[PDB]
RNA sequence: AACAAACUCCUAGCCCAAUACCGGACUAAUCUAUUGAAACAUAGAAGCAAUAAUGUUAAUAUGAGUAACAAGAAGCCUUUCUC
RNA sequence: CGAUGUUGGAUCAGGACACCCAAAUGGUGCAACCGCUAUUAAAGGUUCGUUUGUUCAACGAUUAAAGUCCUACGUGAUCUGAGUUCAGACCGGAGCAAUCCAGGUCGGUUUCUAUCUAUUAUAAAUUUCUCCCAGUACGAAAGGACAAGAGAAAUGGGACCAACCUCACAAACGCGUCUCAGAGAUAAUUAAUGAUUUAAUCUUAACCUAAUUAACUCAUAAUAAAUCCAGCCCUAGAACAGGGCACA
């Protein structure tokens, strides 16, 4: 079908400035309390992820050095420890993850 | 006192009010006295509302229109009221509101026979 | 156009003529050239009729300027503050003597719309209209249906 | 109609939708912490929880052999599931995993995303959202509640 | 062309609304307006409607004095037209000439 | 003040949060729940539906006046099951706690005569109604959505081999060309299902005590699990059966006797039974 | 009775409607001949005036942020899975 | 004529009554049953097939009946193209020919993304067929009732999955299951009392009366508690909305 008149600018306004037409407000917006940083209440925050993803990363990448072959997967379970530790009695019997860089204050020991 | 109305003639009967709903079939002809038996306000509202000109003050002005179908007014309208207007028609009395003095001051026309029966 | 231009009341500033009459108008300056041809009727009027003008209004100021302008003006003031531009580019001395009488019976307000052609203060002489200013009052001031 | 619909359309029919979730088990399995689209998780979230329960039934047995080889399409994680994570869950019934809610992607696309792990990784732990503190005004004041109230008994 | 139109009309709608206004300020006294105009007429007063809607308007006891001259009247020529004779000429019903 | 949204579960700490844990006159209706559906049998040999409407917390809430309602008849507010503090409003938990009872799920208002009239706070149970009646239930139906003209109306479509294109289900022509406008009253696609709607003279056939529910005959318009507005018949050829019910409203405490387990019609069979033969 | 015109009086005047065709008085904007020099006068010339040709060129609107377009998944990022 | 796209059907139908059925009556050369006419009433219906492109028409089986029309002889920005109404081609005929046909046959592109108006669900049933009435009333017999009362169905409206069936999702669905109503009011037509016209006479004479179709309204039923709403679920949903998230 085609328009019969031109739509004036008073229509137009009253169409495109409706408030169902509006961008809403978000009232879900809360700073992080380690960080400081911005973050939606049921969002996990994006420095704090973009910390520990990167890290996984790391661990991820000296993980596949580890390993030579990409059908090679561990048989027991694996542990990771940091410049300056050693690897426990219980946690003996696992394999070793080591990094250069020190134990973050997020990261614990467990 | 709306419930009170009187139409002169067989209006009562003849005069018809008619709507429709907008829906097929929904076109509805109701005689004036139905229409007073289901609602006493209708037919002096309808009156005054077509009366009214067909301006966009004929809202606003029947917004100021109060009708009761009998003697039974808020107290708040009551106490707002300055004057009555008279009524436009004179209203005939029957022969049982006429007294006695009346009746032997209006002449006898005519004498009728003494062996008939009434 | 009434709804497109705007409208003032007929109002004289001053209350002007009630206790005497002040010409209100204050001056006129006169923009005019020697050489023009269309400055003509603008010296021919300055020759002869604006000394008998300056005699038969003594209130006014005349002040004429011959500069080399191409289009002959005149600006008139008044006493309420107006100022108002008339050209008198190539016209008769007739012409330019009822330009400057018209200019000089005027009051100086703006030349609009007039809403109502009087203009009266304390119009309600022996009272004014209101709704109860012909109906009778009832006994004790008694509502219709109001038992007392 | 889609009323009593527990399983949402996904890829190119359900065929597609099986093979994607599969890929999307198996990339859990191998790395314990993967990040998809938050419905694809949401799907991945019961078949995650089942397969653990089907890795507690044990090795010998041909029927969870048979699911596993299907739905593990690497075949070095197979012997990794059953000597991993059906030992490591042994206690709890159904806490094998968290799903968790991350920010839209900086792809132009703006999908909401979800990552998806199980318990003991080896991984560092997500910024969880941590309650208030037992110190705070309002616990303070519902533990004066909660002393009356053992005061009471 | 509407402004012009409307500057013709303008006349005839002030006079409709002066003669709806003497027609309430008459009808407020108990007088029509036709038997008010013709009257005042039959008096030799000569006021337009204009200045009679003014009457009306700002001066309640003048026009209320010119409704009882044109009730007067009324009753003075309903009187005289009862009578059938030319002998009784009242003293509203006398003509005044120039002078 | 830009304030931001908070809820029940936002400050609370896990120590803390199971501890929060922690002759014509007319009669009062109920709200029950609609569970399901169960074949029974009658001892004439034939085969009949019962829903199953279950009373789980009903408690008569306020009472409106006979002027300040309708002017004919009073209204009796009732709500149904017991929900959540938590998720209900400011206002609602206001005026419940000035009545004493948990938030309820859905409220419902009665026409009731004013020799019917119960006390606010007074609970009801399935006794109320009787083994042998014929009762009115509303509710909210099956809710089909934004449904095409086929499915909501039941206009027959087009054909679909014989050549027509793009029409299968289309409802074809709306209106007439010489009124340039389409009526009113056209049947056009829209929502359909979500609407309240009340089937007539379903026949009660069994009552069960200790779980409080009705058996009505035939099918209860809605969904399983929704709340169900029961009352009596308005049909008029059952106006005059409200003379053998216990016509305050049924009271536990004021009788001093236990009813039996299953209340039944006498056409039942039961599922205690001689197994019925023929002669 | 009344209310009711482009009719007719009243007070001023610049003192009586119009299509095709015909007549007349002025005039917007340029160039030139002489004036003029805060932009004009008297004349001589014309590419001498656009609310309208499904007009031409250019830019914008409306239809409309509508119709319509695309990159299989994870990760250690180019290594493995599903077709 | 700088386009108002044309027959039949498919879907959806709005309206009129000059009514086909259903309902209330009057006259009959009306004994009863079949009938023929005349008045009132349009809330609801008015079938399935063969041939033909058909509207019509013939025929087979039915029904309470298979109504007459208007609506751009409704409806192609919803559809169909069989025929008409292009270009190809035959047969009969006319014309020397090209060509011609309210003369027949085969085949023959049916576009649109909706700008504006308009519109996008409240109910409060209807009709048949059996048993009795009784082979009673009425009749010379053949024949053969009306009204009242019990039941079943079907149609239409509103709904729903305990079972059957579709069913490899917990759901949807019919081919399956449940429910369906009181009062007033009337038009035509019969009567009771009684004047003008002391007889009578249903009264565009009053006063009170009844017997009475369909509509149409109203009893009655539905909705009918204002401001917590981030996230999650839903038998709730295009979006927005709506219901749950203390038991466990
Ligand atoms: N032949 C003729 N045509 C006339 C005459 N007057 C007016 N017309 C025609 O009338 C039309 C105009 O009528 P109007 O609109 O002026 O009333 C034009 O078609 C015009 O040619 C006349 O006198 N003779
Ligand atoms: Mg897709
Ligand atoms: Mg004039
Ligand atoms: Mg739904
Ligand atoms: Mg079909
Ligand atoms: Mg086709
Ligand atoms: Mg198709
Ligand atoms: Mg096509
Ligand atoms: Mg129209
Ligand atoms: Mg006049
Ligand atoms: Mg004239
Ligand atoms: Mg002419
Ligand atoms: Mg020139
Ligand atoms: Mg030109
Ligand atoms: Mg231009
Ligand atoms: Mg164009
Ligand atoms: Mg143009
Ligand atoms: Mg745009
Ligand atoms: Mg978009
Ligand atoms: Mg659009
Ligand atoms: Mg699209
Ligand atoms: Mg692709
Ligand atoms: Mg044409
Ligand atoms: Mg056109
Ligand atoms: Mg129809
Ligand atoms: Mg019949
Ligand atoms: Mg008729
Ligand atoms: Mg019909
Ligand atoms: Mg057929
Ligand atoms: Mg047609
Ligand atoms: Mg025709
Ligand atoms: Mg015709
Ligand atoms: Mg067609
Ligand atoms: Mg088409
Ligand atoms: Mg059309
Ligand atoms: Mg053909
Ligand atoms: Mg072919
Ligand atoms: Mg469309
Ligand atoms: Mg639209
Ligand atoms: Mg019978
Ligand atoms: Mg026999
Ligand atoms: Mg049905
Ligand atoms: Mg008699
Ligand atoms: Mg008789
Ligand atoms: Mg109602
Ligand atoms: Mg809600
Ligand atoms: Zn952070």
């Amino acid at each position: 079908a085609a328009p019969k008149n031109r739509r004036s600018i008073e229509v137009n306004r009253c169409r495109r400035r409706n408030p169902q037409k509006l961008i809403k407000v978000k009232n879900n917006i809360d700073v992080c309390p380690e960080c400081g940083h911005l973050k939606q209440k049921h969002i996990l925050c994006g420095y704090c992820y973009e910390k520990v993803r990167k890290e996984t990363a790391e661990i991820r990448r000296q993980m596949g050095k580890q390993e030579g072959g990409p059908f090679r997967a561990p048989t027991t379970e694996t542990v990771v420890l940091y410049s300056g530790e050693t690897p426990s009695e219980q946690d003996q019997g696992k394999r070793i993850i080591e990094r250069e860089r020190k134990r973050p204050s997020w990261f614990t020991q467990n | 006192n709306t419930r009170h109305i009187a139409f002169s003639g067989n209006k009562w009967e003849q005069k018809v009010y008619s709507s429709h709903t907008g829906y097929p079939g929904g076109f509805r002809q109701v005689t004036a006295a139905q229409l007073h038996q289901k609602d006493p306000v209708a037919i002096v509202k309808l009156a005054i509302y077509g009366m009214l000109p067909k301006n966009l003050h004929r809202r606003t002005m029947m917004q100021r229109l109060h009708l009761f179908p009998d003697e039974d007014i808020p107290e708040d309208i009551l106490k707002n009221l300055v004057e009555e207007l008279p009524q436009p028609r004179k209203v005939p009395r029957r022969l049982d509101e006429y007294t006695q003095e009346e009746i032997e001051a209006f002449p006898r026309v005519w004498s009728p026979p003494e062996d008939y029966r009434l | 156009t009434a709804r497109g231009t705007a409208s003032r009341f007929l109002t004289s500033v001053l209350h002007n003529g009630l206790g005497r009459y002040v010409q209100q108008l204050q001056r006129l300056s006169f923009s005019l050239s020697r050489d023009a041809p269309s400055s003509r009727g603008a010296r021919e009027f300055v020759e002869r009729e604006v000394t008998d003008f300056a005699r038969r209004n003594p209130g006014v100021v005349i002040y004429v300027n011959p500069r080399p302008c191409c289009v002959p003006r005149v600006v008139a003031e008044y006493l309420n503050g107006a100022v108002r531009e008339e050209s008198i580019h190539c016209k008769s001395v007739e012409e330019i003597a009822a330009l400057v009488q018209k200019l000089a019976d005027q009051s100086g307000l703006d030349v609009i719309r007039i809403r109502k052609p009087f203009h009266t203060d304390s119009p309600s002489i022996q009272g004014q209209w209101h709704p109860f200013t012909n109906k009778p009052t009832t006994l004790g001031g008694l509502r219709p249906r109001e038992v007392q | 109609i889609s009323h009593g619909r527990v399983f949402r359309r996904l890829g190119l029919g359900p065929e597609s939708r099986i093979h994607l979730l599969q890929n999307l088990l198996t990339g859990l399995v191998r790395h314990e912490r993967i990040e998809a689209s938050w419905a694809r998780v949401d799907e991945l979230r019961g078949y995650a929880e089942k397969l653990i329960d089907y890795g507690k039934l044990g090795d010998t047995n041909e029927r969870a052999m048979r699911m596993a080889d299907f739905w593990l399409t690497e075949k070095d994680l197979i012997p990794k599931l059953f000597q991993v994570l059906a030992p490591r869950f042994q206690g709890q019934n159904g806490g094998y995993t968290r799903m968790l809610q991350i920010p839209n992607r900086n792809e132009q696309d703006r999908a909401k995303m979800a990552v998806i792990e199980y318990k003991g990784n080896c991984l560092p732990p997500l910024p969880l959202p941590r309650r208030d503190s037992n110190l705070t005004l309002l616990n303070q004041l519902l533990q004066g509640l909660r002393q009356d109230q053992e005061a009471s008994s | 062309v509407k402004c012009t139109r409307a500057r013709r009309l303008k006349k005839r709608s002030l006079r409709t609304l002066w003669i709806n206004r003497i027609t309430a300020a008459s009808q407020e006294h108990g007088l029509k307006y036709p038997a008010f105009i013709i009257n005042l007429i039959k008096c030799q007063v000569e006021l337009n409607r204009k200045v009679l809607a003014d009457l009306a308007i700002y001066e309640p006891k003048t026009f209320k004095s010119l409704a009882a001259l044109a009730k007067r009247r009324r009753e003075e020529g309903f009187a005289a037209a009862l009578g059938d004779g030319k002998e009784p000429d009242g003293i509203f019903s006398r003509v005044v000439q120039h002078r | 003040h830009g304030k931001s949204v908070t809820w029940w579960d936002e400050h609370l700490s896990e120590e803390n949060v199971p501890f929060v844990k922690q002759p014509g006159s007319s009669r009062v209706g109920l709200i029950a729940l609609k569970l399901g559906m169960m074949p029974l049998w009658t001892k004439d040999g034939q085969k009949h539906v019962v829903t199953l409407l279950q009373v789980q917390d009903c408690h008569v809430l306020k009472y409106t006046p006979k002027e300040n309602h309708n002017g004919r008849m009073a209204a009796l507010t009732v709500g149904g099951k017991t929900v959540s503090h938590f998720h209900k409003s400011a206002s609602i938990l206001e005026f419940y706690q000035e009545l004493g009872l948990p938030p309820k799920q859905k409220v419902k208002i009665f026409n009731v005569t004013e020799n019917a009239v119960i006390k606010p706070g007074t609970p009801l149970y399935a006794a109320h109604f009787r083994p042998g009646q014929y009762v009115d239930v509303t509710a909210k139906t099956i809710g089909k959505g934004f449904q095409g003209v086929m499915r909501r109306w039941g206009f027959k479509g087009q054909p679909a081999t014989h050549g027509q294109t793009k029409t299968h289900r289309r409802p074809g022509a709306i209106s007439t060309g010489d009124v340039a406008r389409v009526w009113p009253g056209t049947k056009m696609p829209g929502q359909l299902g979500n609407i309240d709607r009340t089937a007539f003279g379903l026949k009660v056939w069994r009552i069960n005590t200790k779980h409080n529910i009705i058996y009505v005959n035939g099918s209860v318009p809605g969904h399983k699990n929704c709340l169900v507005k029961i009352k009596d018949s308005k049909l008029p050829a059952y106006k005059d059966f409200c003379k053998n019910l216990p016509f305050p409203t049924y009271f536990p405490d004021g009788d001093e006797e236990a009813l039996p387990e299953d209340l039944y019609d006498e056409n039942v069979c039961q599922p205690g039974a001689p197994s019925i033969t023929f002669t």
